[PDB]
């Protein structure tokens, strides 16, 4: 009368593993002998990464950019002499870092219209209400609406290597390739209508803090608006109040010459972005990469620390059972 | 002290023969149930958080807080409304019966619920009585009557009652002669063997006959009449006052030990949630005291958040921090304990070992809400005739040993007389040869204050100075009435304490000649003493319905008497021996499956929300969710919902073929061990330790300016997608280290829930739909996976996190 089925009788076939000290303690050695080599591998690699940061915020009269903390006739320029000790050979990546800048604030992270930036004609002319109070200006919809956009970083940094004489020679920095391939070719599109861009943004208005509309960010027709890599890079919020956004790409030379030879350099910056109002700091990061990215000791030191704390507890309790 | 006129004829304030076993009216069921439910702290909190999400601010959606709270109400009101409607259906078959009454010189026929005190009822042979009668006569002479009280004392022998002498001649012969009489009785009491009254039969001209009335004339209610063609009574107690209706006590409600823990864990996580929200709100306004910490020229409040009253936003921010951290009290734990209880209860019905070819039936689950209470029993209150004896049953002595080996105390509460009631226990292995009987029967206390001496001669000088195997108590319904009822006279040395101690220090107790309610007053004395012993009562009669309703879990045998106790119990086995497999195997499994689902549901959500609470110190305490609204929503629904539901439905903590062979394994889970303060602080610190490795393990990983060989930076949806991948793999592998019984369903759900979080993350992220107002997670999971330093940071954090669980194993497995 009662269904004598394996499932119903609670008698299915099972595996029933029995893990025990005598079975797990060899696992504390497989970890130690795999995490220490990896830890030293990615700890030596993070040490072969050359880098330099030039804080150019001012805030100390002993700095060149103190003339740009509160200017009067200001298109503002700086010049921050810095020197490279050891050459940079591989690919180099110029960044810009902002500190005390809350790109992850809740009222901030959402102040955007993902459909407007996706080339939607319906949303391009009536932006969302999350992007407020940056939703309309002089009774027109702002072209890129939102606070995330309005506060785009707009400093211009250019490096100069000073040759054997005093003549400074410029370095070639390329703007293309700094934003996720996916959020420039897919997630960020231009308005669909036409081939001329100034007429796709007709019933729109440039953001309040902008100085040139979003169809004037670049002259290159593939880097012109809503697909600009500088724009697309600032739109990807930071996740912490101290962040870095990719700025340029100094590419390795065809010859095996050093990408950035050693010597004295010039960081010419046009000081546009104000950050002292909220006790912020601006810096420039020049760095090389590896299979693991930038220079971060945490991941190496964390594989050693955990590969040694695990290879010891294995030995600790392995002999404690050798008491027999 | 109540005056009854026999024929309602003169020489009021009485009930009317209507038993009411139900609790709800079929008109006011919703107002009274929705108040008994939303008066709990769990059901009332879920409704207060759902109202805030709908009114103030919600991180994901209000539909995911009101839908599970509505399923959990609607489902508990159907159980409670059907389990109660079944009592209406039973009250009707006892009322609305046929009962012939002699109204006016003829044989009227009303229904049982329409009888009134003082009217000559007539009962034929084998007809239950409609009320507590007073035998007036019999068709045949000798003024006798053979009653069988199998629903009052559970026995089935032919009792004998005697009709009033002066009225034994009235046999359908002018029984309606305006028969002058006045039955002066005592107020209704539950004694079931005491009745003091007086009748005043009057004569043709004038009479003074006053014949004393005793329990030999009172024909109680629910006692079939035997070997007698017809009798004639006089309803004296009718409805809710019959001695059978005074020994009921009703059913209040039964909560498990696990559901009383779920309520303690919810009041601990209710203060963890009010501290997370009150610490983040105090810090949020200490951080905003700096003018450039709010409105720092790059995000500014529009005009409505600059004008909102200062004190109205402090209270609204507090509610926004509670709607953000509200996930630490999971609404899905109650949605899953319902599915688990209803689905898991099918293994008792399906069991082929709970099958009797005699009755051609098996086990039966009347309430799936006590599955986990079958594995926490401390006391077992039995019944002698029908449950233990049929001579003893098949294995009534081998089951009482397996109940002592497991650490339970088996008492036998009976209604038979101590002569034969005692002989059996000597065969059930419950009373050994070298066991001294400490008896409190009426054949030992023939005095007023004598037993007060006995309770001392047996406690303060005989048993508590010492040997746990030697003394066994015996009591009586006559004596227990003096100890239980008369315990409000002395308070310096109370009888109920001096006597309760003698019971816990005795091997076994046996109470003879118990009334249906005294079985429920003994089972309630145990429920009170020295903590909270979990009691179980098993009986096959209708007199056992009052202790089956009073205990923590009541088992009703399906036997010769009827299905009166089988339908008032929580479970029903057609045998006594089926109690060993029911609580040793089924009870052990049912408890460990639900006590781990409760520990794991609270842990699994503190690992989830702790990273999101720490994140506030790095935003402006702005209530910015660390994860995407599609991850917040699917964590408890899709990514972590199935693995623990298949653990709760098929997981032999110990092989069940071994759980029945070794009863000693029952004591390992005996005091709610798995849900104590020890195991609770381990799970709560594992979750607070892991939740700190998740966030701070990736906080340091994000100090590099890039994690790719192309030098591209990650945003804040990748920061939270890395904390969520380490979290889903850690809480899923923590349950794979806890699993000891791997069926093909456990591989499918555990490794399928992981392969689905990855397949879904590629599906949800990788397309622009469009039906969303945002495209924030478009390619976040795909880019995060193109970096080798992120695969390693995830492999290292779901190892540092699972270290205290792998290390604790090697400790719990050596020396
Ligand atoms: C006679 C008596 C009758 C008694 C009948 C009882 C029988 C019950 C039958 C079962 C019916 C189930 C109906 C479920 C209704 C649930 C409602 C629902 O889904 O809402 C969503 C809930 C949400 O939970 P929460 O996230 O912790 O809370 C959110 C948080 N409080 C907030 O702020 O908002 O989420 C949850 O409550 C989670 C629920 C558990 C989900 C388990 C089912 C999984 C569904 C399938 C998922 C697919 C996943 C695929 C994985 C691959 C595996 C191979
Ligand atoms: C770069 O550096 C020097 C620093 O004074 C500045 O004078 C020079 O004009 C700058 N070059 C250009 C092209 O602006
Ligand atoms: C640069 O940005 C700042 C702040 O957004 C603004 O005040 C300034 O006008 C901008 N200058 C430009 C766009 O050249
Ligand atoms: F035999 Al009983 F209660 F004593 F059913
Ligand atoms: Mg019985």
């Amino acid at each position: 009368r009662p269904d004598n089925t394996a499932f119903k009788q609670q008698r299915l076939p099972a595996w029933q593993p029995i893990l025990t000290a005598g079975t797990v303690l060899p696992i504390f050695f497989i970890i130690g002998l795999i995490f220490i080599p990896i830890g030293i591998g990615i700890f030596v690699t993070s040490n072969n990464i050359r880098e330099i940061e030039i804080d150019y915020t001012g805030t100390e009269p002993s700095s060149p950019c103190n003339k740009c903390l509160s200017p009067d006739v200001t298109p503002c320029f700086c010049t921050i002499n810095f020197t490279l000790e050891k050459s940079f050979e591989g690919n180099v990546f110029m960044y810009y870092g902002l500190s005390n800048f809350y790109q992850n604030h809740r009222r901030y992270v959402k102040s955007r219209d993902d459909s407007q930036l996706n080339g939607d004609s319906s949303a391009l002319l009536n932006p969302s209400k999350e992007c407020e109070p940056y939703r309309r200006n002089e009774d027109k919809p702002i072209a890129p609406c939102g606070a995330i956009m309005n506060s785009m970083f707009n400093d211009t940094l250019e490096l100069f290597l000073i040759g054997q004489d005093s003549y400074p020679i410029p370095i070639a920095l390329k703007k293309k390739g700094i934003a996720w391939w996916t959020d420039k070719n897919v997630k960020f599109r231009n308005p669909p209508g036409g081939d001329n861009l100034e007429e796709r943004f007709k019933g729109t208005t440039k953001p309040v803090n902008w100085l040139k509309p979003v169809y004037m960010l670049d002259s290159d027709p593939d880097n012109n608006g809503f697909i600009n890599e500088d724009f697309i890079v600032w739109m990807r919020t930071a996740a912490l109040p101290t962040f870095r956004k990719l700025y340029r790409l100094i590419e390795r030379k065809s010859d095996l010459h050093p990408t950035l030879p050693a010597g004295r350099y010039w960081l010419n910056v046009t000081y546009n972005y104000p950050v002292h109002y909220f006790d912020g700091r601006k810096r420039m990061i020049l760095s090389t990469i590896s299979w693991m990215g930038g220079k971060n000791p945490f991941l190496g030191i964390a594989y050693i620390a955990v590969g040694s704390i695990s290879f010891l507890l294995g030995v600790v309790l392995l002999v404690i059972n050798h008491k027999y | 002290t109540r005056t009854v006129f026999v024929g309602n004829h003169p020489v009021q304030r009485f009930c009317d023969n209507r038993i009411v076993s139900s609790k709800y009216t079929l008109w006011n069921f919703l107002p009274k149930n929705l108040f008994e439910q939303f008066r709990r702290i769990a059901n009332f909190y879920f409704l207060i958080i759902f109202l805030v999400q709908v009114t103030v601010d919600t991180p994901t959606s209000p539909v995911t807080s009101g839908l599970p709270l509505f399923f959990v109400i609607t489902v508990t009101a159907i159980k409670q409304g059907y389990e109660d409607w079944l009592r209406h259906r039973a009250d009707n078959e006892v009322n609305k019966s046929t009962v012939y009454i002699i109204e006016n010189a003829k044989r009227v026929r009303k229904e049982s619920e329409k009888i009134k005190v003082g009217d000559v009822v007539e009962v034929q042979a084998d007809e239950t009585f409609p009320c507590d009668l007073i035998l007036l006569s019999s068709c045949t002479t000798d003024g006798t009557c053979y009653v069988t009280t199998a629903s009052l004392d559970g026995e089935s022998n032919c009792k004998t009652h005697y009709a009033v002498r002066d009225t034994i001649a009235l046999c359908t012969a002018e029984s309606i002669d305006t028969l002058r009489a006045a039955i002066e009785c005592e107020q209704p009491q539950p004694d079931l063997y005491k009745f003091v009254g007086r009748i005043n039969i009057y004569s043709n001209s004038l009479e003074a006959v006053a014949r004393s009335l005793g329990p030999e004339n009172l024909l109680l209610k629910g006692a079939t009449l035997k070997n007698t063609e017809k009798i004639y009574g006089v309803a004296v107690y009718t409805g809710m006052e019959t001695k059978m209706a005074l020994n009921y006590q009703g059913k209040s409600q039964k909560r498990s030990a696990v559901e009383k823990s779920i309520n303690a864990f919810l009041i601990v996580y209710l203060f963890i949630l009010l501290t997370k929200a009150a610490v983040c709100t105090t810090l949020k306004y200490v951080w905003q005291s700096t003018p450039y910490n709010d409105e720092p020229w790059y995000n500014q409040k529009t005009q409505k958040e600059r004008e909102t009253l200062k004190v109205l936003k402090m209270f609204t921010d507090f509610l926004s921090f509670m709607v953000l951290f509200n996930f630490i009290i999971p609404v899905s734990m109650y949605v899953t304990v319902e599915m688990q209880k209803f689905l898991g209860s099918f293994f008792i019905s399906w069991d082929k070992d709970f099958y009797d070819e005699e009755i051609n039936e098996g086990a039966l689950v009347n309430t799936s809400d006590l599955n986990e209470e079958l594995g926490q029993v401390d006391y077992v209150f039995t019944d002698k005739t029908g449950t233990l004896t049929e001579k003893l049953q098949d294995q009534a002595a081998e089951t009482i040993e397996a109940l002592h080996a497991a650490g339970l105390k088996v008492w036998v509460l009976t209604g038979d007389k101590m002569e034969t009631a005692k002989s059996t226990c000597y065969a059930c292995r419950l009373f050994q040869t070298n066991t001294e009987l400490l008896e409190l029967t009426t054949k030992t206390i023939e005095e007023s204050e004598r037993k007060e001496d006995r309770l001392h001669e047996l406690l303060i000088e005989y048993r508590k100075k010492l040997e746990h195997q030697e003394y066994g108590l015996i009591i009586d319904g006559s004596t227990l009435s003096l100890i239980l009822n008369s315990s409000q006279d002395s308070s310096s040395n109370n009888y109920k304490s001096i006597f309760l101690q003698i019971c816990m220090k005795c091997t076994a107790v046996l109470c003879c000649r118990m009334a249906p309610l005294q079985k429920a007053q003994i089972v309630r004395m145990v429920k009170n003493l020295k903590g909270s012993p979990i009691t179980l009562s098993i009986g096959d009669g209708a007199n056992d319905v009052s202790m089956i309703l009073e205990s923590h879990v009541g088992i009703g045998i399906k036997g010769k008497e009827g299905r009166q106790a089988a339908r008032n119990s929580d479970y029903s086995v057609p045998k006594f021996k089926h109690l060993k497999k029911l609580l040793l195997a089924h009870g052990h499994l049912y408890y460990v499956r639900i006590a781990h689902l409760v520990q794991y549901f609270f842990y699994k959500n503190l690992c989830f929300i702790l990273p999101q609470f720490l994140y506030q110190f790095f935003c402006g305490f702005s209530q910015q969710p660390l994860y995407d609204a599609a991850y917040l929503t699917m964590y408890n629904i899709c990514f972590t919902s199935l693995p623990i539901l298949a653990y709760s439905l098929l997981e032999q903590h110990i092989n069940i073929d071994t759980l029945t062979s070794d009863p000693r394994l029952y004591m390992k889970i005996s005091g709610n061990a798995m849900l104590q303060l020890g195991p609770f602080l381990y799970w709560t610190f594992l979750a607070a330790f892991e939740g700190t490795v998740f966030f701070f393990g990736t906080y340091f990983l994000f100090q590099t300016a890039s994690l790719e060989e192309n030098g591209k930076v990650y945003g804040n949806w990748t920061f939270g997608t890395i904390v969520f991948t380490v979290l889903v793999f850690t809480v899923t592998l923590k349950l794979a280290l806890d699993t000891r019984f791997w069926t093909w369903i456990n591989h499918f759900v555990i490794w399928g829930s992981l392969a689905f979080y990855v397949f879904f993350s590629f599906f949800w992220g990788g397309i622009i739909w469009p039906f969303l107002k945002q495209q924030r997670m478009y390619f976040v999971f795909a880019q995060m996976l193109s970096s080798v330093s992120t695969w390693l940071a995830i492999i290292l954090l779901i190892f540092i996190s699972l270290f205290p669980e792998i290390l604790l194993i090697v400790l719990k497995n050596v020396r």
